[PDB]
């Protein structure tokens, strides 16, 4: 009759806490997925630039050797 | 008082997906740094070879 309303307040506080937890977690996950996507893109570009540079260094070294 | 317990329980429940994403993020950061360093080295080498060639 009066202890019960306090216990209902505690229950509601628990459900609220759990909801806020779930939200914070979902925002965190979403953010992490965005960061993983961005990093994948960047590393793709960088990997391309590195590959092209390796090709160019190979050609150059071949030329240098041709003059030995 | 109760917030520390609630946040602690919160960080523990179903932390496999968030841990996996965080780990993948770490790996991608490392790979990125390594690629940037490799590009720096490759550019220096390219310049030195272009320097040897003018002869
Ligand atoms: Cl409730
Ligand atoms: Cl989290
Ligand atoms: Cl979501
Ligand atoms: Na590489
Ligand atoms: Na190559
Ligand atoms: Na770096």
């Amino acid at each position: 009759s009066q202890e019960r309303i306090k216990a209902e307040r505690k229950r509601l506080r628990n459900r609220i806490a759990a909801s806020k937890c779930r939200k914070r977690k979902l925002e965190r996950i979403s953010r992490l997925e965005e960061k993983v996507k961005t990093l994948k893109s960047q590393n793709t570009e960088l990997a391309s630039t590195a590959s092209l540079l390796r090709e160019q260094v190979a050609q150059l070294k071949q030329k240098v050797l041709s003059h030995v | 008082e109760r917030n520390k317990l609630a946040a602690a329980k919160c960080r523990n429940r179903r932390r496999e997906l968030t841990d996996r994403l965080q780990a993948e993020t770490d790996q991608l950061e490392e790979e990125k740094a390594e690629l940037e360093s490799e590009i720096a080295e490759l550019q220096k080498e390219k310049e030195r070879l272009e320097f040897v060639l003018v002869a």
